[PDB]
């Protein structure tokens, strides 16, 4: 995937990891106004391996690492349906449940034939199990460092977003840390963008001087 | 690494800053790359993935896999960076025939010795007087086959005369399903060692793939004709419950009361490093 | 038992069009996956679900819908060829599969 | 090997429907017999003869067509069921069968 | 199986009713086991189950793991692959220095007279006639070096004088790529063997798992170097998928013209049929 | 087969890959052969081929012919059936009388009690006293003829008195229609068991093919005549249909509940058994 | 009454394991609370309850478990103290 506006001379690839720099605060600042109004403006510009426009919804843009929630009403939507796709896929397991299910509904329509009021009841399907039991992604997150991983996974998770792009969020990450997040990028194939105001030593980054001219660095 | 790494439940195993994450249904944990040194996988429902196996073979750990039965099948093979194992089996391959003739002897001598002394544990004096007989008449290249002849005395003596190895009998198939259980725990503690089991203590019978873990489970033979001597009259299905019970069942190891496990890894780790240093201690397990 | 269902009725009407995503929300609600327009398809575990299914199928039926119900086995469901005007792979004898980049 | 065909493909424009008439004159002119609408079935001799069938198929699909190819088993031809919303009898268990008055 | 399965994407695979399931959220698509040959995962992101690995140690399926740079890695080696590799075992530690030197001594000269047969091919009278030189002159033990000498005229006169195999261009990497496919068929044919693959037939100071299916491996180098020289200007990736092609062509046998997996398959049945017998028949491979 | 098939309308019939295929201009309908018990033409305008009739006689297959009126007119009675019947002819040659009139004489007063079973149950009481007393009264060689006084206070007392057996009425016409199909079941069954339909056994002067299938179907008319019975104010038709039912509805056997067919056969397989044993068992059927 | 339980048990084993789940699970569908591992204290109303409560704890011990059951007042129940955590060589730092 390449990224392109009209102050690159060319338009630069983002495969796997990727740390972008931009040494001019007017330039970063009016940069990510262009992320968040990807929409709306048509000056910056992304192109992928078929050299074909993505839909701001297929790119992921996410700033606050903390602030971001990983239980969505699409992730469990696609969750949920993943589960029971799952549990189609095998018809012996999923008659077993329809067995249970049946008994469980026999004994609380005893328990309904007994009460002295009229009681009406539908069904239990196995989306509302899924429901009940509140099946969620993993919610516990110690430190920012975990919580960039969880949001890793989710993104690797999600077909429809091409594109993962985070804004000033290395600047909480060690040098360690940062070359964890690398080798779990690569190993995850997923395509990460990162920018930030000030260059990180030490990990190989694309440096956008003042000038305006790219260079690359380590 | 030291730690020995093994998943006999249904789990999943995922790499996260150089933190192995393995995760089962009860609990999460999370393990160093670096404390870990073998990693096997007892069961079939494990899942693991592909970035955790680069990452295990950058790491040079040993994944090894097996099947339902838990026999191992198949183990993973870096092209560079090779595990020390593979250099031990050239010793293996080195091993003299005297140190396998002696090895090969001390076992025998140790299932007969735990036959007989069962045999005075279930009050028969002449019997296991005449197996200990046996056992004290035992000699290398087994010209007299006390072995052999202390069989039908112990098999005998347990389930009567009329009774017999070749006959066909739940008895008879619950004592291969006990071989078969102890052949699979030896086997796959031979597999931890890298040691080839197609190459057999005894040097008569190569047909065994399995004959070196058969040769070293001997010793330890006797406990399952206990228990089968014990339940003869149930059913095969309740010889096999009362048989799956022996992985939760403690026994005495000579230096302290230990499970079978780790009986069965000491032992097999001893007679690995003496058949490598050529006979430095055998060790002798008694029932 | 491998259920192959078809699925055709006239779309014209309003009506018909609700009355044809009601049927294809009971279709995925009952386990059938949508291979493409009007393709279907469900496991069966016995025959007897598949009655029961063939039953409920009949029940559900929208007015002027036509259902096509065949038993298919899973050397038959793999042999699948679906060809849009682009082929399945599995009817094609290639030696070499790529699930990737084509290059 | 009983090849079970099925037809779709966008019939809004005239140009469509020309071509879907001519690819169903296409498939009748091959021995295709319809069952309903995009439903067809052919009766191949051999696999040399089904794979010649589904070259033809590829060469005379239609703009926008998407053809989906079947192998089935004349046990499974016969349990086919038809349900018009009324269903085929084969699949139907009854012990009595009229062809005739159902009086 | 006749067919080469690569993943090079994020995907699950799971195994059921003896078929391969590849489940992602785009598609899923079912191949049968009985079809499939070789499996190669490309990419990191791939999942797998440990029942799917069982159910492919059984098939026999050679099951290839690569790293994120896509290079291969590690591949899957099971422990028995049928009962006669035990008996093979006696039969591999009873070979002959002067079968094995022998055999090894024609092998390396099937590689250099098919490396005098692609200089030939590529119309080179002096260079093809030196090495048909080095192939007349190459004698037991190998101490003229004429097989290094060949090989080092060989890349020096197809790539150029300035050119090395110490070099680290995508011509060396696209070599060492070929060399590690095509040594991971033969390896996987050498375990389908049972002979240990460990145990070289040419030197038996070097210590290499590969040693053996290199050996096997040689005559067949000549066919990557000659796709490598025409794609050597075209990209490495590029040059990959025609390495990748070499999977679906064909080549001649002297028998017939058949795939180069039932080549390699047969070349190395004749090769151990022929250690075992003492050089019956030594097959040979012709461009 | 347990599908009665009924054609009443123009078409073509012919016999292709073990399946009976229905031609007409409209529709064309496939049914399996081994699902078809019964195959009925209730129109001349019908299509067949000699093979399909020869497929039909090896799967031993019930054709009924009818005429335009759509009554019955011609069935197909095959002429080996099984091997069994020229060993059952001599048997049925060495028959003896006693056996014949005890077994005949049985089977009337199994038809006597349901008639009076049937007019207990339809609470029709005095009636069901004469049918009573008569069938305590039946004895040998009938010379009371209480069957016939059976039958005429039967009918007498169901229709009214001014009904009668001779009348031209659509009662009489459906109830020679109803005893038309099973005596075409009946006979069918006998040609099964393969012993000579022609040979009756209650009197050896009367010389008819259905004389035997006649005196197996005596007990099961009372079934047709509640039917009639209930259904004699609607037209011919419906009452037709409703004699169609009776192959969907079920009955009780003393054994367990069977379908109609399946206790004919059952039924005609005891009366042949135990005519050749010399009545070990009668077998009784009650409504 | 006040109901102090401690609960111990061998948890090697799989099914051991297993069993102590369960056996908390129990617990908890009781009423009781886990004040820490091991700890647990439930409200009884009266004496019936509670010798009720015995013989059902007795009826749902696992194999090898073994519970301890003290009986403390309500006052002196909220009296539990819960503390969660001399040398002369002290070391902040590496610990070598």
């Amino acid at each position: 995937m390449k990224i392109n506006f009209s102050l690159l001379d060319e338009p630069m690839e983002v495969n796997l990891g990727t740390v972008l720099v931009i040494e001019d605060v007017s330039v970063f600042a009016q940069l990510v106004k262009e992320f968040y109004q990807y929409d709306e403006q048509s000056n910056l510009t992304i192109f992928d391996s078929k050299i074909r426009s993505i839909r701001s919804s297929e790119l992921l843009l996410i700033t606050d690492i903390l602030g971001y929630d990983i239980n969505t009403s699409q992730v469990l939507k696609l969750l949920h349906t993943d589960i029971v796709s799952q549990l189609n896929d095998k018809p012996e397991v999923r008659s077993e449940i329809d067995s249970l299910v049946s008994l469980i509904t026999d004994i609380i329509m005893a328990e309904c034939i007994e009460n002295e009021l009229d009681i009406e009841y539908d069904e239990i399907t196995l989306l509302e199990l899924i429901k009940a039991l509140g099946v969620r992604i993993e919610t516990k997150s110690c430190t920012v460092f975990e919580k960039i991983f969880e949001i890793l996974q989710i993104f690797k998770y999600l077909v429809k977003k091409r594109i993962l792009v985070f804004v000033n969020s290395l600047s909480y990450f060690s040098k360690d840390e940062i070359y964890q997040i690398l080798e779990y990028t690569k190993l995850s194939q997923a395509d990460v963008l990162f920018l930030e105001p000030r260059q990180i030593e030490g990990i190989q980054q694309f440096i956008l001087d003042k000038d305006y001219i790219l260079m690359p660095y380590n | 690494g030291w730690r020995t790494v093994v998943v006999n439940i249904h789990s999943k195993l995922s790499y996260k800053n150089n933190h192995l994450i393995f995760r089962n249904s009860y609990k999460t944990e999370m393990i160093h790359l670096s404390e870990i040194d073998i990693l096997l996988l007892e069961t079939t429902d494990i899942v693991l993935t592909t970035m955790l196996v680069k990452r295990l073979v950058d790491e040079n750990i040993l994944v090894i896999f097996c099947d339902d039965k838990r026999l191992p099948t198949a183990f993973l093979t870096p092209y560079y960076a090779r595990h020390d194992s593979s250099l031990q089996i050239a010793r293996q391959i080195a091993w003299k025939e005297n140190v396998k003739c002696e090895v090969w002897t001390a076992i025998i001598a140790q299932k007969i010795l735990n036959q007989s002394y069962y045999l005075g544990e279930c009050s028969f004096f002449e019997k296991s007087q005449s197996i200990m007989e046996l056992y004290h008449g035992l000699e290398r290249f087994d010209p007299s086959n006390r072995e052999g002849h202390s069989a039908r005395i112990y098999f005998n003596t347990l389930f009567g005369n009329d009774f017999t190895r070749e006959s066909d009998n739940d008895i008879n198939a619950a004592l291969d399903y006990g071989y078969t259980l102890l052949l699979s725990m030896f086997a796959r503690e031979v597999v931890v060692c890298g040691c080839m089991t197609q190459i057999g203590l005894k040097h008569a019978n190569q047909f065994n793939q399995f004959n070196l873990a058969s040769d070293i489970m001997e010793p330890f033979r006797p406990i399952i004709d206990r228990i089968v001597y014990q339940n003869r009259h149930n059913n095969f299905v309740k010889i096999k419950k009362e048989l799956f019970s022996i992985f939760s069942e403690t026994y005495l190891y000579n230096g302290k009361e230990m499970y079978l496990s780790n009986i069965v890894s000491d032992y097999t780790k001893k007679v690995i490093k003496a058949l490598n240093q050529l006979g430095e201690e055998i060790p002798e397990f008694r029932i | 038992m491998r259920m192959i269902l078809m699925f055709d009725m006239p779309t014209d009407t309003a009506e018909e069009r609700k009355a044809y995503r009601k049927f294809r929300k009971f279709l995925l609600s009952e386990g059938f996956i949508m291979h493409q327009f009007s393709v279907y398809s469900k496991l069966l575990l016995n025959h007897t679900a598949n009655t029961a299914m063939v039953g409920r199928l009949k029940a559900n039926n929208p007015k002027k819908g036509n259902i096509t119900i065949l038993t298919v086995t899973e050397k038959q469901f793999a042999r699948m060829i679906y060809l849009y005007g682009n082929t399945s792979i599995a009817n094609s004898e290639e030696r070499l599969v790529f699930l990737g980049d084509n290059y």
